């Protein structure tokens, strides 16, 4: 997995790959690593496929129960802390999760929380998580400004996953884009690396290491 | 977690046109020591089922008691205990299979490989295997331990698929079983010459043969 | 030390069409280098037009199927005989599998059927309950042999339109049940040639709105 | 040891190598030059096991210098890289192998072309437009995949290199105390003092 | 454990133990709450049959549940301490998990839920 | 592997299957496990495939030189002695399990050699993972005073037992008959009971299906 | 293995079962564990089949070369060569060997060589996994200066019991008689010895 | 730390009608990190072609070794080595390192210049020759290649058709393996012309 | 340990050595391994001294409570109680027990219970480390319906050999005779049994 | 986690805590505040096992805040430190112990004195003029042994602290991304923004 999410002038960009691996065996190229918790909340998945999938859909159920009981959408902070407190109870048992809880609320504004299976919970503007996180960081950090346009930010997120998909053997498949605004999350399509790589190479002039 | 102490070797079996045959030697091994020689490893349940057990003998004796208790419990408040509501081979098997898999799931298995042979109420042959792992399977021929490696090949030459079963008589089937037992005596280091054999036929019923011996052996030495 | 797991070999394969779905599996059951059975079925009709297979460690496979079959029964009792949709079955199976997260069922599970729009559906699970709907999935011992062939022949991967300079991809289209069964049979004969734990027989369960049909074919017995 | 990078541009090869020498919980030195000049137009950087690195680098240096004197001629970068690879390929099946990874940056005067070779301790040689050893690659390769062009100038290569060092300084766990940068071109080897 | 159902329905559909608990409240010293445009004021009666009191150390009638919420009461004084304690614990627990102090409505809903639980639990009044 | 050797009236016959495996994968579906040490001394080999071929060639080479040196036809006991001393020297690390057989001026001979260097004599022998399936057949059907045609039948039947019942063995049956006074006849693929059935479909692609980036003529001349 | 050698009035008799074992599988049920190292010096082999054969082959070579130079070797000399190999290679060998031979001067002699490579000259010797079960029986029944028929019965009954209890032993009972008369091979099948 | 799966890579060879094809991927990595996308695994000595998968340092070493040996062969023999002979040389050389082997999966391909017969062969890391009429596979996606070749292959394919079959075998096998891919090369070999084609494949 | 129990015409006799071991040191050379669980139901103890004592104590308690309610228990019943403890606690026990008793209806009976906790009813039983050396001897010499004097000689000779070969066995040979007449204790010292 | 320091001067306690949060070969964050205010005049910094640290810190924070509300009173730094020690002393013999080391800096309003407590994960409490956890101490203790005086001002304490951070930045292997500094005195807790 490579997953990222970063904060900027126009909200939050969230981008993930879609590959699943069992050792060197490529198990799937079409995994949905973003879970839509509600119209204003997103969760990213990295690590154990079942661990992430099971507990993040469970998280969605806990968020729904919050708004039934409290007549109000749950905060990103409170949502992330339900997940972190849950995994902390299982600490040592062997759960494997690197997740990011991204969303908007009135009181918080655009917010991103990093949550992992050893109980770490961090608020932050930029995070990259997964086996290809470093490859994503390299591109994302060296092109990131707060004042990026929605159009440029979407591309940078997409381009950062592509970079990791290319170099990291255990990342790939396709890129799933999301944009989070004050009005909620907006899906920006599935982008197969099979076509996206050559399209980016030609148009951008990058990837000169590869035989054209 | 266990380790087997007193053990029983191969249990072999096959289907024939009217029923099933099952056999097992009368030995209770204690490692390399051939300790006990009067051990019956075929246990009949009613007049329509025989359970053949290999592996740990203490666990075999436990299973004996369970089956014995099952017959008692089935008779309770059951006017048709010796008729329509008598214990079927399929019931006896599923019960054991349940127990075997539950025990493996509690990391405390009954260290056995079991073959349930019998005839159902509608005349159908029943032959199914279950072991310490709770693994179950069925086949025209079934065998445990060394029997799986040496008996099955021989028994499969007689009944290789389903369609061969109606073409196989009790004489031909028993002959193959008795031959297989001889081959196991030649080649299995924890086998004995003495064995028991049981036939469950849909017409003649349960025939239990004790104190059989392996006979007519060859022992020649090549020159060089 | 006692090892509670074993490997019973074999392989399974699910393909989805427009108005049907197939779930195939060889009938061979093994331990180590011995054959236990040449015909031991591991693809089952679970009711409500759902077929299921849990391939790997047969004891865990049988336990899971047994539990899911029972889950379907109680779903009827508790919800006024309502039909269990394939998506609901999938989610239910996730909880069955994840319920034993720390002592897993050692199986690759595949279910097939029709979705609520009448279209063919195949869902595949990992041993601890991660699941995903697909057009295509091979599972078990020969999954690594069969799956890339399915990518190529079902989803037309790496196939471009001739003369288009590798610019236009071969378009995706649904396959007929006749075409799908050809791929299943060729997949299993190829797997039988090159994998020792695969052979003896092939049993295919085909699911349409009319019900569940079966087809059987011989495979090499060596 | 730890961070060694290499970038081949139009007319030169640029090597960047970390200055830190750490042992335990102490940075013993912050001005270490992890490189040896093998010949006037060939430079080798190195990283790996303590002791092994310098011992190997100087052993190679001696052999190439011996060759230069004997034949009154400079070996091509390709020839030097092959010699180095073979020495490492021998080493890996020795009683105690050299645990040293190297980059070889050279300018071939016969071809008038810069050349960069990446060789690991197993003797795995590849010619590359840009190279890295150790954890550095996990950040720099993807970065260079994006920003690198084959026709860049030496100045553009240095700016591209600054972008790598900045990324490493941001995301790497350890303080590697900056880098010594050296350029290999038609006029030989020179060091950039202000980086 | 003591199991007796003490709060039960009577033929006319009343739970007398709950209604008799209201009589205990009626006996208690008067407490009043008035909210203005930008404030709330809690007033409390203190009976004057007790002279020689030490007002420094005597439990105050109005209790802080958190820095932003207060609780006054009428009825059995000893009973009120149990409710106040539970409320204060829930206030800190809410801050810990939700990362935000309780709303007044939520804190009230919790306290009311505790009171309800003691009307259909065995062995308690 | 399944390999056997059977003595008869006027000589000896050996046989073998033709499957080579790597793990559960069938690497070669028709490999030759019957080796020629000398014209009338042949070897069947199980275990590590490179070891059986190499040890059989080395001793075969030295046997030829010895035959030329002594002006005599080589004896089976010479091959037996050389093989066993070589294998013993390597303490089982050369994983060659061999059935050595042949005819020479002394008569007809049948031996087996294990990897650690122990040798056995017999009228009938079997080695490899399918040796138990083969030996079961040999113990059932072997008798004294077999004819040539009876011994071939028994040998191939013993190999078939391995082919069908052992997952390690498969495909075809190779045979070699060494009779006294006659040339040894090597019968490659004596039986072929595992022919692949016709595929359901041709997977010949339309020309141009594969996307291409570059073409170039490769120079193989000087 | 179950093996033994017994001295008697006219010479010495060696005895052995015929089973070779790879785990619980019988790799050879008609094994010959009684091996000639010289005309009238033989040995019983127990332990590793490969080790004991390699040793016996080397010993046979040594005694053949001895005979070419110094004439017929003594049984003691043969045992010394076995010992030398077993002792000096004790770390790499699993070989329990009984050496038995007939001289005209010394008559029948038996030397047993256990795992360590020590030598022990005895009236009779038992060895192999199955010997454990017949220490009681053999000690109670052995007499010195038995006849050929008595000694054959002693070995037959002894190995019969060893075979009965030891799973690692079985098949036929082979014997080799060493006297002034010559060398006689005997074999006894299950049907006879089992019902003793 | 499994020498055969550190760098990754695959090689496949097929026979057709009066022709042979041998193909390989271009990836060289260090476990998860992709390092080079130009690392070819097929070499040739005269008209005999050799593909090598496994540990890359040994791939390079063996190429250099077989160039060495075939060059001396040609000088002494005064003719180019044939595929059958070269196959034997590979086997001898690998078994020479029996207890300290090169961690490789070589594949010989070519056409005998005298007889005109197409020839392919495969080896394990220690010299065991695997001869085949149809196809040989090697590398980290060997399971996948076995499955693709066994289903796609048919005998007596024309050079242009054989190209499509071997290319589709490699490509779809590589895409199910994390350590294989990053480009591909296919050699189509006829009696006296050889065409080399680089394939467009997904770069993840 | 070396222990045995043998049925005969008038009842049953139990036999045992007297050695208790901690490694190669003899912690007790006058141990009593023949233990009363009921008037005429006794057992031979082998394995762990602590385990076998704890088991025998529990069994004695069970049979005492049985007797208070249902009268004299059968020898089979006693063996079942031993089995129940040995089987259900097989992971935490090292106990090889032989159970032997005298009924008037059933006469002499012997049940052996090995490590696993299985039960085996036999005419006679042998157990303990030293039993291995007398399987051959005991099988050849045991007859059914022996006299008291013959059975005593059989046990004496058998345990004599077991003691001779097993280092873990030694001291005196204790015996317990169970008949209709009553309970008789016998002891046999080294000077007598060694020179048999 | 990693670097937490503490210095008690005349009228205040100063806590410095590293900003880096590293996991693997990636610095995930460089602005992390490794501290919690337990009460208006009591601050606790923490370092150790991931997850455990914050979970423990917030658990202690909740308990002290609960106490404050119940009694309408602030616990002394000594009382808080003893409570924290006992919680860690319990923890060490639990099924899964808290692997968290803490410093507690507080100003006792009844005594008008600053107080610094060092407590490790075992529950080992000591009152100190200056404290550190982890490898930091191996540099700072000897440095503070030399330069520290008991009568220093808050400003002098900050300069003394700058001297520690400089030494750590020079000789520590890892980049800990600077420190957040907080002062505890009679007027409560405040953060120095420019360090
Ligand atoms: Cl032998
Ligand atoms: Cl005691
Ligand atoms: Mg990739
Ligand atoms: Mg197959
Ligand atoms: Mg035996
Ligand atoms: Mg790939």
């Amino acid at each position: 997995t490579t997953t990222l999410a970063f904060r900027f002038q126009g909200g939050i960009i969230v981008a993930v790959d879609s590959r699943a691996t069992a050792g060197n065996w490529v198990a799937s190229q079409t995994v949905k690593k973003v879970i839509e918790i509600n119209p204003f909340l997103l969760g990213t998945m990295a690590g154990g496929a079942a661990d992430c999938q099971f507990w993040e859909t469970w998280l969605g159920s806990q968020c729904r129960l919050h708004e039934l009981r409290e007549k109000e959408r749950i905060s990103v902070a409170a949502a992330s802390k339900i997940l972190s407190n849950l995994v902390y109870q299982y600490k040592g048992a062997g759960l494997s999760m690197g997740t990011m809880i991204c969303g908007y609320t009135r009181k918080e504004g655009p917010t991103i929380y990093y949550v992992d299976s050893d109980g770490t919970r961090l608020k932050g503007d930029i995070f990259c998580v997964g086996s290809g996180q470093t490859f994503a960081y390299g591109v994302l950090d060296s092109n990131y400004k707060w004042d990026l346009s929605v159009e440029d930010a979407l591309y940078l997120g997409k381009r950062s996953i592509l970079a990791a998909a290319h170099r990291d053997a255990y990342s790939g498949g396709s890129v799933n884009l999301y944009h989070v605004t004050e009005d909620g999350w907006i899906y920006h399509g599935n982008h197969d690396v099979g076509e996206l790589f050559w399209k980016v190479k030609e148009e951008e002039g990058s990837f000169n290491n590869v035989i054209g | 977690t266990q380790q087997p102490i007193v053990t029983g070797t191969s249990v072999i079996s096959m289907k024939y046109d009217n029923g099933v045959i099952i056999a097992a030697d009368n030995l209770g091994s204690y490692g390399s020591l051939l300790r006990f020689n009067g051990v019956e490893r075929l246990i009949p349940v009613g007049d329509n089922t025989v359970v053949g057990i290999s592996g740990d003998i203490s666990d075999m004796q436990h299973i004996e008691r369970l089956l014995k208790d099952l017959v008692t419990e089935n008779a309770y408040d059951n006017p048709l205990a010796d008729a329509e509501e008598a214990l079927e081979p399929s019931y006896i098997f599923e019960y054991l299979a349940t127990v075997m898999y539950q025990r493996r799931s509690k990391m405390n298995p009954l260290w056995n490989a079991i073959i349930v042979a019998g005839v159902q109420s509608n005349g159908d042959q029943f032959l199914r295997y279950v072991n310490l792992l709770g693994v179950t399977y069925s086949s025209p021929t079934l065998a445990t331990g060394f029997g799986a490696h040496m008996a099955n090949p021989l028994l499969r030459k007689v009944v290789d698929r389903e369609s061969d079963i109606p073409k196989t008589t009790v004489q031909v089937a028993e002959e193959a079983i008795v031959n297989a037992m001889r081959v196991l005596y030649y080649r299995d280091a924890r086998s004995s010459r003495n064995f028991s054999l049981a036939i469950i036929d849909k017409n003649t019923g349960l025939t239990f043969k004790k104190n059989l011996q392996v006979e007519n052996m060859k022992w020649d030495f090549a020159k060089d | 030390q006692f090892n509670p797991y074993g490997d019973n070999g074999g392989t399974i394969l699910g393909i989805a069409g427009e108005d049907f779905a197939v779930l195939a599996g060889d009938t061979r059951n093994i331990t180590d280098y011995s054959i236990n059975s040449r015909y031991e079925p591991k693809v089952f009709d679970c009711g409500d037009n759902i077929v299921m297979s849990a391939n790997g460690f047969a004891a865990d496979g049988d336990a899971l199927v047994k539990r899911f079959k029972n889950s379907v029964k109680w779903y009827h009792f508790d919800h006024n005989d309502k039909k269990l949709s394939i998506n609901s079955a999938a989610r239910n199976i996730q909880h069955l599998l994840y319920g034993k997260r720390f002592f897993p069922y050692y199986v690759h599970t595949i279910i097939a059927g029709l979705d609520e729009d009448g279209k063919g559906a195949v869902y595949s699970f990992d041993p601890v309950g991660s699941y995903e709907r697909e057009q295509c999935r091979a599972g078990g011992a020969a999954a690594s042999l069969i799956m890339p062939f399915l990518d190529n022949q079902v989803n037309f991967k790496n196939q471009y339109e001739p003369g288009t300079n590798g610019k236009v991809k071969k378009p995706l289209k649904y396959l007929s049940v006749e075409e799908v069964i050809k791929l299943v049979r060729d997949s299993f004969t190829s797997a039988t040639e090159r994998h020792i734990q695969v052979g003896d027989g092939l049993e295919i369960l085909i699911v349409t709105k009319d019900g569940v049909r079966k087809e059987f074919y011989e495979l090499k017995r060596d | 040891m730890d961070i060694i990078l290499g970038i081949r541009v139009q007319d030169s090869v640029i090597l960047a190598s970390s200055k830190a020498v750490t042992r335990g919980i102490s940075v013993l030195k912050d001005s270490d030059d992890k490189t040896r000049q093998l010949s006037p137009h060939t430079l080798m950087s190195f990283a790996g096991e303590a002791g092994d690195t310098v011992q190997f680098a100087e052993y190679i240096q001696a052999n190439i210098q011996l060759y230069s004197i004997r034949e009154d001629y400079e070996l091509s970068p390709q020839a030097v890289s092959s010699f180095v690879r073979q020495e490492l390929a021998k080493s890996i099946r020795s009683r105690r192998p050299y645990q040293v990874n190297v980059l070889i940056g050279g300018y071939d005067k016969k071809k008038n072309k810069p050349e960069l070779y990446q060789i690991d301790y197993l003797g795995t040689k590849v010619e590359l437009p840009y190279g890295a050893h150790g954890y550095s690659g996990f950040y720099t390769f993807s970065l260079l995949d994006h920003h690198y062009r084959p026709d860049m100038t030496t100045e553009e290569g240095l700016d591209l290199l600054k972008l790598c060092v900045q990324e490493l300084e941001k995301r790497m766990p350890m303080d590697f105390k900056g880098v010594i940068v050296k350029i290999v071109d038609k006029d030989g080897i020179r060091q950039v003092d202000d980086f | 454990g003591y199991d007796r159902a003490l709060s039960i329905f009577s033929p006319d559909g009343h739970i007398f133990q709950v209604e008799y608990a209201l009589e205990a409240v009626k006996r208690g010293t008067c407490a009043v709450g008035v909210k203005g445009k930008n404030c709330v004021v809690l007033g409390c009666e203190r009976r004057s049959t007790l002279k020689l009191q030490d007002t420094r150390i005597t439990p105050s009638k109005v209790s802080k549940i958190d820095s932003h919420v207060v609780l006054s009461f009428s009825g059995l004084n000893a009973d009120s301490r149990i409710l106040i304690e539970k409320a204060r614990v829930e206030a800190q627990s809410h801050r810990l998990t939700l990362e935000d102090p309780v709303t007044v409505e939520y804190l009230t809903r919790y306290v009311a839920g505790v009171q309800q639980r003691y009307t259909q639990s065995g062995g308690v009044r | 592997t399944t390999i056997v050797g059977v003595k008869f009236n006027n000589g000896v016959v050996i046989a073998a299957d033709t499957r080579s495996t790597q793990g559960p994968i069938v690497a070669d579906k028709n490999c030759a496990k019957l080796h020629r040490i000398s014209p009338k001394i042949w070897c069947a080999g199980a275990g590590t495939a490179a070891d059986t071929e190499a040890v059989t060639q080395l001793i075969g080479s030295n046997i030829e030189l010895h035959s030329l040196y002594t002006s005599r036809e080589p004896r089976v006991v010479s091959a037996l002695q050389m093989l066993k001393q070589h294998l013993f020297k390597y303490q089982g690390h050369i994983g060659a399990y061999l059935i050595v057989a042949g005819v020479d001026p002394t008569g007809s001979h049948l031996f087996s050699i294990h990897a650690h260097g122990s040798t056995d004599v017999g009228y009938y022998l079997s080695l490899g993972s399918g040796s138990l399936a083969a030996m079961a057949v040999l113990e059932s059907h072997w008798k004294q005073d077999l004819t040539k045609e009876e011994a071939i039948k028994l040998a191939s039947d013993a190999i078939q037992a391995g082919i069908w019942n052992d997952l390690g063995s498969g495909s075809n049956v190779d045979v070699c008959v060494m009779e006294i006074g006659k040339d040894a006849e090597y019968l490659r693929n004596y039986l072929t009971p595992n022919v692949r059935e016709e595929k359901q479909k041709s997977y010949k692609f339309p020309r141009g299906t594969t996307a291409v980036l570059k073409e170039s003529i490769v120079n193989i001349c000087d | 293995t179950s093996i033994m050698a017994v001295t008697f009035k006219d010479g010495v008799i060696l005895g052995a079962d015929s089973r070779t074992t790879t785990g619980a599988y019988i790799a050879n049920r008609v094994t010959d564990k009684l091996t000639r190292v010289h005309d009238k010096i033989w040995c019983c082999r127990s332990g590793s089949a490969a080790d004991t054969q390699a040793i016996a082959d080397i010993v046979q070579y040594h005694l053949e070369l001895y005979t070419s130079q110094y004439g017929t070797p003594s049984t003691e000399t043969a045992a010394s060569v076995f010992k030398e190999l077993c002792y000096e290679n004790k770390d790499n060998l699993t070989a329990g060997i009984i050496v038995a031979g007939y001289d005209d001067k010394n008559k029948g002699e038996v030397y047993t060589i256990p795992l360590g490579g020590s030598v022990h000259k005895l009236p009779y010797a038992i060895a192999g996994s199955g010997s454990t079960f017949i220490y009681g029986y053999c000690d109670k029944n052995f007499r010195e200066n038995m006849s050929k028929e008595e000694t054959v019965d002693f070995i037959k009954h002894s190995l019969s019991q060893a075979i009965k209890w030891d799973g690692s032993s079985g098949g036929v009972i082979r014997m080799v008689v060493l006297t002034a008369a010559g060398v006689e091979r005997l074999i006894f099948y299950p049907d006879e010895y089992e019902q003793l | 730390s499994d020498p055969s799966s550190i760098n990754g890579g695959i090689v496949v060879a097929m026979t057709g009608k009066d022709c042979v094809a041998i193909a390989c991927d271009l990836r060289l990595g260090s476990q998860s990190l992709g390092v080079s996308n130009k690392f070819e695994k097929i070499f040739h000595y005269g008209h005999v072609f050799l593909g090598i998968t496994g540990l890359a340092t040994d791939v390079t070493t063996l190429n250099e070794m077989f160039r060495y040996k075939t060059n001396l062969y040609k000088l002494k023999e005064e003719r180019a080595i044939e595929p059958e002979t070269f196959t034997q040389l590979v086997s001898s050389s690998l078994y020479e390192r029996r207890f300290g082997p090169y961690f490789v999966g070589p594949v010989v391909a070519g056409i005998n210049s005298k007889s005109g017969k197409p020839f392919i062969a495969g080896f394990d890391l220690i010299g065991c020759i695997d001869e085949a009429k149809d196809f040989i596979v090697s590398g980290t996606a060997s399971d996948q290649l076995f499955g693709m070749c066994e289903s796609l292959y048919e005998p007596n394919l024309e050079p242009e058709d054989l190209f499509e079959t071997i290319s589709q075998a490699l490509l779809n096998a590589a895409d199910r393996d994390a350590l294989s891919g990053w480009g591909a090369v296919v050699y189509i070999i006829k009696k006296d012309e050889v065409v080399k084609r680089y394939l467009k494949m997904r770069q993840d």
